[PDB]
């Protein structure tokens, strides 16, 4: 029953990696803040690049997650 | 790792000076800019 | 007349222009070599000593500064300084214009005279522009204010505290700041 | 070995005998690295 | 498109069996090359351009072979 | 040269010394050289074929690896 | 001589201007690298 | 502590005056002046001027070029070459200028006209955002 | 450019090569399959 | 000595038209052809060519060239031609 | 620096545009006054 | 097995590896006439360039090794982009080459740094505006950097080009592993493959500047 | 019994994942005090970016803890 | 005895999230810096808003260390 | 037993190194979106370098992805 | 035996979390410095915070080691 | 074997490493976007240094995988 | 053995927090390019933050070396 | 037996921390992007800063290097 408990430390080690997310989600909407805050007649699309770029920094964040998944459930 | 098989170094190193240092510079002196005329 | 009403707003803007070279106390550079030189009049005379102290000024500097070696360059706003000057400085002599003085002088005025001095291709390094700064009725004073380029602005180590400075907002505010010393010496010399 | 004076070294001679003498220095160094490397295996 | 069915209707056919005789001819001038030795008398040019030919047949006969085990690389089993 | 001529003795009349085919090996690489590149108006097939045939060799030499990967045993 | 079958020895016999400077600067390219 | 000198070339708003805040739409972005703002010296590009008087009551202008300059000594220059009350300005002749605008810059090839062109696009969508 | 009729020795030689070539795979794969299957179930 | 004006005139990048010219006479037009596609068949069928990831690295690395070579030969041909034309007329006018 | 900029204008030429756009915009009731205190008579010889 | 593209090549018993170390030269003609064809001319434009891109920062005795310099990044250059080609044996690839293009530069750098110039190359190892109280730390960084700055030269060539060719092949098997498979799934594998490839031409160059380059700051730093 | 020893091991690990959403804040609101102290009339708007982004990377974060806590305890 | 050992690994591995925190209060600092350099005179309000980010990034942080403390006895 | 257990564990460990993509990829249009508010008219070239940042991103991810499957399959 | 091994290990992974202090020292100094030449008449006022910002970074910094020290000397 | 268990874990661990030129390769093209949009005549000695930046950081992260190789395969 | 075991695991685990380090020197000379485009008449008073950054940020990656040297020779 | 795998474990969690030096040397060489493009006459200066900057921040992770070689191969 070595294996399960492996799978148990791999799931975690994997779900390590969001952290990254969570910082390029931090960084994107700084960003945001702060390029608004000098030409805030873009906000609209500004915004849109935000979403953009919330939408791609977490994709490979949830990556991890299903990764993780991926070693603790499947196989 | 092959790049650490030791054996097969000199056969890596000798032609290499053979290129760097006497072909490709001899090629380089041939590459000459004339200055511009009047 | 009705010059002096107009005269105040326009005074407090081309004074308010020209507050940050004094505040930044910037002293321009006496060592280059290019030279501009404006001389604002008007065209119709029977106005006594208007355009013949403002040509005095003018030729006057013109001789001083080419006994240094500096190349200045002429131009005339006002038909009467450009004709009293032709005579004898006709080859240091950039371009004129017209038609000031029949018409108050307004701020498109100024800006045309400024876009002309900017495409024209003269690589002024300094400049001086001589008007007649008018304080009473009775008598006025041929008085001449700096115009600095870019290159003096930038180097100035007095405008090393003016955050969120580079080459492109100090040329703009250069053109801009030409513009208006043009303006305010167009309403001074009308009265 | 003639051409093999005057094409192969003396184009090379200005170079070889004064601007990559500390070069060759370094291949001494190299080479001995290169020794040691090997035998230590 | 068509212009390979074009050029293919001359030489990429079965041979027709009224020229079985002048087939069997080469195969017998040739042959008679054999004979004598006459590729003695041949120089390079035409030499490889003949193995070349015979290189062509050759691959001929593996694309027979190919499509005569219903598979591409190898046989499958 | 060959391509003409159609005897045996030719194949070791010629000058087999370093020298000798160090020559030959120049003599082609300035007719390859002559042909291909040295035209005003260039292509790029003069250096495609030199590829091309730089892949041959780099492929030659490593069949044997490729060997270790077939996916048939005959 | 037309300058499609011109030598850089024909060159610089021709016009000695475009001489590369052998002395005052020995090794490649025989001349400033800003006036290259 | 901060000395607002807000004029134009023919009339003048402020002067002197102090009030605590002042809006400005700088070419490289918009800001807010404070007293003590750090000095710096910008050149406007078209957008509103709200002023901020002690009361805490705005003030609001729409200025088309000129320059800011924030001092050592927290005096502030402010100079439009027009500055227009939003009592003044109206959002059809707005709109339809920028209709003319955008046509003739998909017409226009050349890059300095088009530049031009798209100056007074950018003025006149300016003018749309800040009337409404 | 026109096409230039082959002859036929080569296209005896093609046509004979070619069903050869498959008279000859269709006989080595049944001739080999029956092999093939016997080491695969003795290799297990 | 000038310089010709024009090279070897090859075929697809690899093939030259000395050898389809030369197996012209015997075998026709699709000689070449044939034998060529004949000779792929007998190199992937006997496992000469044996398939792997190599395979796929080649064909993209092969596409890259050619899209490159398609795209920005006409750009480096008349640059270089500039180049050569610009000096022949500096040289011309310094004359 | 901005596209203008790389256009060859200047600040007066961008200036001259956004405020005749500005005084284009103005209502009927100021703009001729508008345009007479701010429109240029001086000509170049 | 999977390392086989990294081996020593030899055909019949003999050490190819020599022939494709001596190749890239080949693809250098020179000439001597004044006008030649597109082949010289558009190398001779690229020459003169990287020389005035990468000469131009130094003195007139950083000068002298221009082509040093100059031949060493036509060398790296073609050798990276001569291993992109199918099945191609990289000698970029390898720890021995890259230590021995390493080691000598950086060598004789340091070396002509302390034969002349020894004072101020010595002062180099403390910054200008130190302050005093922790200066002797500082002596142990530096020197120890000083110390590994050749070796970090070659690793940071060879463990790049290797690991590129290493995910191209392996990206590659992928495919081949999902052609029998979902197809849509491997025309994506393979445009993620052709990225790859793209990203290894440019890789191929940027190595060889970036080589170059480094030992163009440690000669500058020493000159 | 290794599977207790690695379910705490998991946790751990997943649990490292926060240190995303604290430097994810940290920027956010870093970000915040800059674009407010050039632009302070826009106080509302850009505290509500940092609300929405703050949000989205201590939602990150709290995916990991909840990660963790789902190996701790609910296997 | 196994499991006493990993709730050691597990308490380290849970504790080094604080880095995050870390960082994050680092940029909130930064950022104050800079937006008080720039308009000094918002020095209250910038500084409420640093405190925020302050007071909500070491949150985090603090969140790690609990699961440290919650492997480390609680179990 | 254990080989494939560390086989996850080392497969878990090396998918951690994609935090750093998505790190990489929320700076990358942070950037995108403060070099956009600068220079509206630029909105197509800024765009293209923000797609290479995400792209040479993602790269350096498959790096890791590389060794992960490496150590989960072609041991 | 087996705990003390693991003392080590935790030991080790706790200190790992002083990264978070090294980078929110350096983004801190880094702010000080751009800060400081932007508007260099409130040098000593922006210095301050500057020792604050450093003052709590590391001080998150110090918890990671001292609950290092918590299982490598007390537990 | 736990040796090759070890390798394995430790082949992992080492290709954690590449997060670190992940963000800088982000850093480095987010960078290039603002000084693009900053300065568009820049745009080739920009584009230049981003290369040189990437180059660099990129490197660090080669040298993680080769440890990862240099335990994986030659011990 | 499993003390000297797990010892080397500490010290390898333990010598990570120099990542902290790297990045804070990293952040610091950037900074310091950019305060010195911005004012480079303060060379000196930079520079002196500069170093005063670094001798701080390197100065916690220290600490971590030494707990591994630490756990590694003395105990 | 278990001795060295743990000497493969420690050098792998030793040399994990080279993504400090990773994103520092982006960091950096970003940074040196920037203020190119803000004051572009100053190029040679900022650019020696940079290497500077560069020589440090690497220096840091190499340090993490050795330690892994001296765990790997000296003890
Ligand atoms: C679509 O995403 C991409 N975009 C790219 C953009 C540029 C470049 Br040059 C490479 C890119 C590569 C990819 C993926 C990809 C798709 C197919 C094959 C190979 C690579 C990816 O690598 C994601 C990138 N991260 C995760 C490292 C991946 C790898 C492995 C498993 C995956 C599973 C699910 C999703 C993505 C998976």
């Amino acid at each position: 029953d070595i294996d399960t408990a492996a799978k148990f430390i791999g799931a975690g080690a994997a779900t390590v990696g969001v952290a990254g997310s969570g910082a390029g989600i931090g960084t994107v909407f700084g960003s945001l803040i702060i390029g608004y805050a000098r030409n805030p007649s873009l906000k609209q699309q500004l915004f849109s690049y935000a979403i953009l770029g919330f939408a791609l920094s977490e994709a490979m964040g949830l990556f991890c997650l299903m990764v993780a998944f991926l070693i603790l459930f499947a196989m | 790792m092959p790049q650490l098989n030791t054996t097969v170094w000199p056969t890596m190193i000798t032609p290499m000076l053979l290129t760097l240092f006497l072909i490709t510079q001899l090629k380089m002196l041939n590459t000459n800019y004339h200055l511009p005329p009047s | 007349a009705r010059a002096e009403r107009e005269l105040k707003p326009a005074r407090i803007y081309g004074l308010g222009s020209l507050a940050l070279y004094e505040k930044a106390d910037i002293k321009g550079p006496e060592d280059k070599k290019k030279h501009l030189l404006i001389g604002v009049s008007s065209d119709r005379g029977l106005c006594g000593a208007i355009h013949s102290s403002i040509a005095k000024q003018m030729k006057s500097e013109v001789a001083t500064l080419t006994a240094a070696g500096k190349e200045v360059m002429l131009v005339g706003i006002g038909d009467k300084i450009r004709g009293i000057l032709y005579r004898t400085h006709s080859d240091q002599f950039l371009v004129a214009f017209k038609e000031v003085g029949r018409k108050p002088p307004t701020f498109g005025d100024a800006s045309v005279i400024a876009l002309e001095l900017l495409n024209s291709g003269y690589e002024f390094d300094e400049g001086s522009i001589i008007f007649n700064k008018f304080r009473s009725v009775i008598s006025y004073k041929t008085e001449e204010k700096p115009i600095f380029s870019l290159n003096t602005v930038a180097s100035a180590d007095s405008m090393s505290i003016y955050d969120d400075i580079d080459a492109d907002v100090l040329q703009n505010y250069q053109e801009y700041n030409l513009a208006n010393i043009i303006y305010y010496s167009l309403k001074e010399s009308t009265t | 070995l003639q051409s093999i004076i005057k094409n192969i070294w003396i184009p090379m001679k200005p170079y070889y005998t004064k601007v990559y003498q500390e070069i060759w220095i370094g291949m001494g160094l190299m080479g001995f690295i290169v020794y040691k490397i090997r035998a230590a295996d | 498109l068509a212009t390979f069915w074009y050029y293919a209707k001359v030489e990429l056919v079965p041979p027709t069996p009224a020229e079985i005789p002048r087939a069997i001819q080469s195969l017998k001038k040739i042959v008679n090359s054999a004979q004598t030795g006459s590729f003695k008398q041949l120089t390079v040019k035409e030499a490889v351009l003949n193995g070349l030919v015979a290189t062509e047949v050759l691959m001929w006969f593996y694309v027979g072979e190919i499509i005569g085990k219903r598979g591409i690389i190898g046989y499958d089993v | 040269e060959v391509k003409l001529g159609e005897l045996p003795s030719w194949i070791l009349m010629r000058d087999f010394s370093p020298s000798g085919i160090f020559g030959a090996f120049q003599r082609g690489y300035y007719r390859y050289y002559n042909k291909y590149i040295n035209v005003k108006k260039g292509s790029i097939s003069g250096i495609t074929m030199v590829l091309a045939c730089y892949v041959l060799f780099s492929y030659s030499f490593s069949y044997k690896h490729l060997k270790h990967e077939r996916l048939r045993k005959y | 001589i037309p300058f499609d079958q011109m030598t850089i020895e024909d060159l610089n016999e021709a016009f000695p201007e475009t001489k590369l400077d052998k002395k005052k600067y020995p090794y490649w390219p025989h001349q400033p690298i800003e006036n290259l | 502590q901060m000395s607002f000198t807000f004029a134009s070339p023919t009339q003048v708003f402020f002067n002197g005056a102090n009030v605590r805040q002042v809006d400005v739409p700088t070419l490289t972005g918009a800001f807010g002046i404070l007293a003590a703002h750090v000095p710096t010296l910008q050149v406007l590009r078209p957008g509103l001027v709200v002023v901020h008087a002690e009361d805490g009551t705005t003030s609001k202008y729409f200025v088309s070029s000129g320059s800011i300059a924030v001092n050592a000594d927290s005096s502030v220059q402010l100079l439009a070459e027009e500055a227009v009350t939003l009592d003044m300005l109206d959002l059809g002749a707005a709109k339809a200028n920028l209709e003319k605008a955008q046509a003739e810059l998909v017409g226009t090839a050349d890059e300095a006209t088009r530049a031009e062109i798209q100056i007074r696009i950018e003025a006149n969508e300016a003018l749309v955002k800040a009337l409404e | 450019v026109p096409p230039v009729q082959v002859s036929p020795l080569i296209k005896l030689g093609r046509y004979s090569a070619l069903f050869l070539g498959v008279a000859y795979g269709a006989t080595r794969y049944n001739y080999l399959k029956p092999r093939a299957e016997e080491e695969r179930r003795i290799a297990a | 000595p000038p310089l010709p004006e024009y090279g070897g005139k090859v075929r697809y990048g690899l093939i030259p038209e000395e050898f389809f010219q030369f197996l012209y006479p015997k075998t026709g037009v699709t000689g070449p052809y044939v034998l060529g596609t004949g000779l792929i068949l007998y190199a992937l069928s006997k496992e000469i060519y044996v398939i792997s990831a190599e395979t796929f690295t080649a064909l993209s690395v092969l596409g890259v060239m050619v899209y490159g070579i398609k795209k920005y030969g006409p750009f480096v041909a008349d640059f270089a031609d500039k180049l050569n034309e610009q000096k022949l007329a500096q040289l011309e006018e310094a004359k | 620096v901005a596209y203008w900029r790389q256009a060859g204008l200047s600040y007066i030429r961008y200036s001259q545009i956004c405020a005749k756009a500005v005084r284009d915009a103005l209502k009927t009731e100021f703009k001729a006054n508008a345009e007479k205190t701010s429109g240029s008579n001086v000509k170049i010889v | 097995n999977l390392f086989a593209s990294f081996i020593a090549p030899t055909i019949l018993g003999l050490p190819a590896a020599v022939l494709i170390i001596l190749f890239p030269p080949l693809l250098i003609p020179t000439s001597k006439y004044l006008i030649n064809n597109r082949l010289i001319t558009t190398q001779q434009w690229l020459i003169k360039l990287t020389s005035k891109q990468m000469m131009t920062m130094h003195n007139t005795k950083g000068r002298t090794w221009s082509l040093m310099l100059v031949s060493l990044i036509i060398f790296i250059a073609t050798t990276n982009l001569l291993g992109l080609l199918p099945h191609s044996f990289t000698p970029t690839t390898q720890l021995s080459m890259n230590l021995a293009m390493a080691i000598p530069l950086w060598a004789g750098t340091v070396i002509m740094g302390f034969r002349s110039k020894i004072k101020n190359a010595l002062a180099h190892f403390l910054p200008q505006g130190t302050p005093t109280p922790l200066i002797p730390m500082l002596v142990i960084i530096e020197t120890i950097s000083l110390l590994i700055q050749p070796m970090a030269l070659a690793v940071r060539l060879t463990a790049n080009i290797t690991a590129g060719h290493l995910l191209m092949h392996l990206i590659g098997s992928a495919t081949l592993a999902m052609s029998t498979i979902n197809l849509p799934s491997t025309l994506i594998i393979f445009t993620i493959l052709i990225l790859l490839t793209i990203l290894e031409i440019a890789v191929a160059l940027i190595q060889a500047y970036v080589f170059t380059l480094l030992v163009s700051l440690y000669l500058h730093d020493n000159t």
